[PDB]
């Protein structure tokens, strides 16, 4: 049943906010934690105080109070325990070895006892959401350092990710690279699926979708919790498709170390002619445009597709559409695939945010797929690493907090083994 | 990562120190009372970088020190020279006689635990202490022995914390004495292995830059230190302004400094405005790019056409376009790609704040780590050899306990920073 | 100018260093009552935290002239030796940053620990030295407890159990240290229990609880080491070995 969400760093908080924000207003939450409804699927994401106050089982963690102090000051102070809510004085400074070895290693102890108290206020736990970016040392360093002490402690339960696939269009430090290169690789034995999001991705999406000449950190944020909102929704409401954390493997990941879905939502529409069909809509999520991770899926072959819809969707339309796509564009399944797609349904409208930069939509889709083509994306990063280490420019930082410099060459050996494994399950 | 911890050296780093106050406490609306007379909110957001409080007003974060009291009175005697807390002042009353060895080894060291002291005082009332920042002279001998010496004995109270440095050259366009080669020598021999980051300050750049572009037919201190003061403000911009990118002093070495020995910095400005009142030029953003990668404003006598930029740090201030900036900073760099390093994609980065200094609308800061700077150490070793060949004035140094060994490591070692400069500089993808 | 040696001026007490030096090299031995730097060793400690570089390391050249004429029996007053000046040389000593000042702060412990009668009574006060905020201190003197086991070894000593536990509870904070040299010392420094026990022992109490990259580099340390398991013989004898 319950889930907990774990967010950290700047950019795991600040997304934890548009999202508990959204999940709020999609449930019928206020800021106080009160709801108006007398006489659950969303306890699966907050608990109850005897005294009626609905909680979110969320942590945010950052070595560095700035970003969590506006939360605890901002609109939804009240609703989150300040015991949930853990700050450093010191953060990593762009640099996964502090986040993981010397500094994060002083609040290991602390985050773990917190997050030990959403686990004991549940009955059946199912696992944990873990929000973070690749490029920073917090959420690259800590986050791979707190996937490792989870897989000790609460092994048997799965483990989720919405890690932000790092993008030059916002990016705030030359060694992203190499930070998400480091915690891809040790979290790749602990994370059971992940889900990447390519900064520029979304960048362009808002661009060009909602005519933002250039978007802020709030932009990117309302369009991510969006998507993040349509795969937890399953979870929040009582569905058919991904039920449980389970099932999102089950459904998605064929194999340990190919755990990385591509996520297409549809549609986003500015706030400012008519509503879109189920057959438009469909279409849309197989247009590279609206995509989360910058790809080719038409350059590599399929292995999962799954179709989350939400709103005023009825199942006929649905199979009309499938059916049309199926035999009007080029999904190449591998041969060894069930080839059929999976259908979800929750005839709840999608819920924006008052007064947003996102319309309300009659219905909406949110599909995902596990493509090889996504592994373009670790080419990408992969070559900026190699540019780099090549020179062993800016390794002295690493090496300087605790880190072996083998320790770089094993993990590109890993991306390197993880490009071969998506080469050979592609053919 | 929040409290930075200021210290000015020596009679250039008192005077450079002094007028770098002046600045920053305009452009956060604090007149010399202390008192806060601004309008905007992002002044005070942070303020708590450089300054304290008194509960009765904002005080700034600096020591002062110097082995000759002289520089103390002309502080004291400034516009904001009563803005300082008094006991920050540490002050030796023999002197250096541009020694660096004085200050460094004999005079300098009886007189750093004083200094210490004070600098335990501000870092006790520091929640975070980010780092320091050392404003000096490498050619003089308080600034220069003393300064390095500081820096030293800092690094191992403070191993922790980030030692940013303000270095000025020396040059004999603007020299005070001839023995000014072996203490710049001696002291980048000590910057090189002591601090994160170093912004090279040539004199003979600021010299150039009030002759020949400003068009000054003598250029005095006064002329020099306005370029420096203007410099050092748009450098820290980003440190006490809320920004997102290069918000601390780690952040910025993380993204600056590929490798530890190569952390000096060629930094340049535009426009280049005279000490009169102001301009009317306006300037427009493709404007800023192009005056910003000009060696003519340059703070640091080297062209940037002789070397690749390893890092680029770029700093724009006023109400722009924001979208016109990364057009801009995009094409200098497609169309000057040679100039780049490959092997470090995404080097470049653009910063905007706005809020201009107060004078101007809209202004463009540059920060570079280009190999083109061993050119500036090239100078610099040539005159050091020019003497060191014939051991002209080297009893003062011996006189005060150094060994003749020590300036063959610093020559050697200043020597092997150039090669290395030079190594990377011919380094390519393939 | 024997008083001199406390003097303000730097000059002034650098030259009554080298007055010492000479004294403890061209003087007697059986030594004159003007050799009273035994029973006030505060003097000497003194001349170790030397405010001038260059003097401290003429106090420190001194100090091991001195060290090595007290080798002269009968003084077994080195108990009250060790207490009082090794921790100003691990301190300051092997903190510093000049070389030629490090390498005879080492030289001094070094024959400080053999007027002893086993290690323990150095080990001890050098490890609270473990834990400074300075790395380069942590560095240095994780080096020197190596050498100081290396060569001289645990015989003689009181409780060795209770020396191996307290020398082997800071190593898996020292192997995860955020400096570079002070892991690498520590690698070392673990050879050199290698060396004097086996690797048995070592692996269930202290390998298990390393990064694996840094139980491999151990590994290949221990096949790059030719001689027995302990070592038949100790590279350097203390001072009680040599007479009887
Ligand atoms: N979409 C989005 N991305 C963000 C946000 N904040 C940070 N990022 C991304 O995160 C990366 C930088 O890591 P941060 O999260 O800012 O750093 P951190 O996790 O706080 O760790 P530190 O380095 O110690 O500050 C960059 O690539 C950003 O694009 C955000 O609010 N929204
Ligand atoms: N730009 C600038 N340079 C200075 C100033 N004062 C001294 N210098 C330079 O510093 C060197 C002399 O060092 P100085 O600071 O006067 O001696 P110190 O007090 O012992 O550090 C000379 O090369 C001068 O060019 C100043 O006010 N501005
Ligand atoms: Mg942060
Ligand atoms: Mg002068």
């Amino acid at each position: 049943r319950e889930c907990i969400s774990i967010h950290v760093g700047q950019a795991g908080v600040q997304i934890g906010n548009a999202c508990w924000e959204l999940y709020c207003l999609e449930h019928g939450i206020q800021p106080d934690g009160q709801m108006p409804s007398d006489k659950d699927s969303f306890n699966t994401f907050f608990s109850e105080t005897g005294a009626g106050k609905h909680v979110p089982r969320a942590v945010f963690v950052d070595l560095e109070p700035t970003v969590i102090d506006e939360v605890r000051t901002g609109t939804y102070r009240q609703l989150f325990h300040p015991e949930q809510l853990i700050t450093g004085k010191e953060d990593a400074a762009n640099n996964y070895a502090r986040g993981h070895y010397t500094i994060g290693k002083e609040i290991i102890d602390l985050v773990l006892d917190r997050i030990r108290k959403l686990a004991d206020q549940c009955t059946g736990l199912q696992g944990f959401s873990v929000f973070h970016s690749f490029g920073g040392g917090t959420g690259s360093g800590f986050t791979s350092l707190l996937m490792e002490r989870l897989s000790v402690d609460y092994g048997k339960k799965s483990k989720l990710e919405f890690s932000i696939y790092p993008a030059p269009q916002v990016s705030t430090a030359v060694v992203e690279p190499y930070n998400s290169i480091l915690t891809t690789h040790t979290t790749l034995e602990h994370s059971d699926c992940a889900f990447m999001v390519d900064n520029e991705a979304i960048y362009d999406i808002c661009r060009r979708n909602l005519d933002i000449e250039r978007p802020t950190y709030t932009n990117l944020n309302r369009l991510i919790g969006q998507i993040v909102s349509s795969i937890t929704a399953s979870l929040r409401f009582d569905g058919a498709l991904n039920v449980d954390l389970t099932e999102f493997q089950t459904n998605l990941v064929p194999y340990p170390r190919a755990h990385f879905p591509l996520a297409t939502y549809a549609p986003v529409i500015s706030a400012e002619h008519e509503q879109l069909s189920v057959a438009e809509i469909t279409n849309a999520c197989f247009e590279p445009a609206n995509q989360m991770v910058k790809c080719d899926p038409r350059h590599g072959k399929y292995m999962a597709c799954c179709l989350l819809y939400r709103g005023d969707v009825v199942p006929k339309d649905v199979n009309a559409a499938i059916a049309t796509i199926k035999t009007k564009r080029t999904i190449q399944f591998v041969d060894w695939c069930p080839t059929g797609f999976k259908v979800g349904i929750n005839y709840e409208p999608p819920t924006v945010v008052p007064g947003g930069d996102l319309a309300k939509v009659q219905r909406a889709v949110c599909m995902l797929s596990n493509t090889t083509a996504i592994a373009e994306a670790w080419a990408r990063l992969d070559h900026k690493f190699d540019l780099m280490y090549a020179k062993r420019a800016f390794v002295h930082w690493y090496v300087g907090e605790g880190m072996e410099e083998g320790e770089f060459s094993e993990a590109r050996e890993d991306m390197a083994a993880l490009e071969k494994d998506y080469e050979e399950v592609g053919v | 990562m929040r409290e930075i911890v200021h210290i000015q050296a020596g009679q250039c780093g008192n005077q450079i120190g002094a007028k770098f106050w002046e600045v920053i406490s305009d452009e956060h609306g604090i007149d010399p009372t202390g008192s806060y007379h601004g309008d905007s909110d992002l002044q005070l957001e942070r303020i708590n970088v450089y300054y304290n409080e008194a509960a009765n007003k904002y005080v700034p974060r600096a020591i002062l020190v110097d082995l000759e009291p002289g520089t103390m009175d002309s502080v004291r005697s400034g516009p904001f020279g009563q803005i300082f807390r008094p006991d920050n002042f540490v002050f030796g009353q023999s002197g250096a006689g541009n020694n660096w060895a004085k200050g460094h080894y004999t005079e300098g060291a009886e007189l750093v635990d004083s200094v210490l002291d004070v600098v335990r005082k501000e870092s006790e009332s520091c929640d975070c202490l980010q780092g320091f920042q050392l404003t000096h002279s490498l050619g003089g001998g308080t600034g220069s022995g003393m300064g390095t010496l500081l820096i030293s004995k800092i690094r191992e109270e403070y191993p922790d914390r980030i030692m940013n440095t303000f270095s000025v050259v020396p040059s004999p366009k603007v020299s005070d004495t001839v023995v000014e080669p072996y203490n710049a020598t001696l002291s980048v021999h000590q910057l090189v292995e002591n601090t994160d980051e170093t912004y090279c300050i040539d004199n003979e750049a600021l010299y150039d830059i009030c002759f020949r572009t400003l068009k000054l037919t003598t250029p005095t201190y006064g002329d020099l230190n306005h370029l420096v003061s203007a410099t050092m403000s748009g450098v820290t911009t980003c440190l006490r302004f809320p920004g997102q990118l290069n918000a601390d002093l780690r952040k910025l070495a993380v993204n600056m400094v590929p490798f530890p020995r190569l952390h000096f910095f060629m930094p340049g400005f535009a426009p280049l405005t005279s000490r009169g009142s102001q301009q009317y030029r306006a300037l427009t953003v493709p404007e800023l790019t192009q005056q910003m990668f000009d060696a003519k404003n340059m703070m640091a006598a080297c062209d940037p056409r002789h070397g690749r930029y390893l890092t680029v740090a770029a700093v724009f201030r006023g109400r722009m376009s924001m979208k016109e900036v990364d057009e801009q900073m995009l094409n200098v760099q497609n169309k000057n790609s040679s100039y780049f390093v490959e092997w470090i994609p995404n080097n470049v980065k653009t910063a905007v704040c706005d809020i201009p200094p107060r004078g101007l609308k809209m202004s463009a800061t540059f920060i570079g780590n280009s190999t083109a700077i061993q050119e500036l150490f090239k100078r610099i070793s040539e005159q050091f050899t020019a003497m060191f060949r014939r051991k002209a004035f080297l009893h003062w140094y011996t006189g005060e306990g150094m060994d003749e060994m020590e300036f063959t490591e610093a020559e050697s070692n200043m020597n092997d920073l150039v090669s290395e400069y030079q190594q990377y500089q011919d380094a390519t993808a393939d | 100018l024997e008083q001199r040696a406390s003097h303000k001026v730097w000059k002034a007490r650098l030259n009554a260093y080298q007055e010492l030096n000479n004294l403890f090299t061209k003087s007697s031995v059986i030594p004159n009552d003007v050799a009273n730097y035994w029973l006030d060793p505060e003097l000497f400690a003194s001349y170790i935290v030397d405010s001038n570089v260059v003097a401290q390391e003429n106090a420190i050249i001194a100090l091991h002239t001195l060290l090595e004429y007290i080798s002269q029996v009968p003084n077994v007053s080195t108990s009250k030796l060790r207490l009082q000046w090794i921790p100003p040389l691990v301190e300051k000593g092997l903190s510093s940053s000049r070389a030629a000042t490090k390498a005879k702060a080492t030289d001094c412990i070094m024959l400080l620990t053999q007027s002893d009668t086993s290690i323990q009574q150095t080990v001890n006060l050098m490890l609270p030295s473990l834990s400074n905020k300075l790395p380069r201190l942590v560095s240095s003197c994780v080096k020197c407890l190596a050498t100081i086991i290396e060569e001289f070894g645990f015989i003689n000593v009181s409780d060795i159990n209770i020396l191996l536990s307290e020398i082997l509870e800071p190593l898996p904070k020292l192997s995860s240290h955020a400096d570079r040299n002070v892991r690498s010392e520590t690698m070392n420094l673990i050879l050199q229990i290698y060396k004097w026990f086996g690797k048995e022992l070592l692996q269930e109490l202290l390998l298990e609880k390393l990064k694996p990259i840094q139980q491999r580099d151990l590994s290949r340390m221990f096949e790059k080491y030719e001689g027995t398991i302990p070592p038949k013989q100790q590279p350097r004898l203390f001072q009680w070995q040599k007479e009887q």
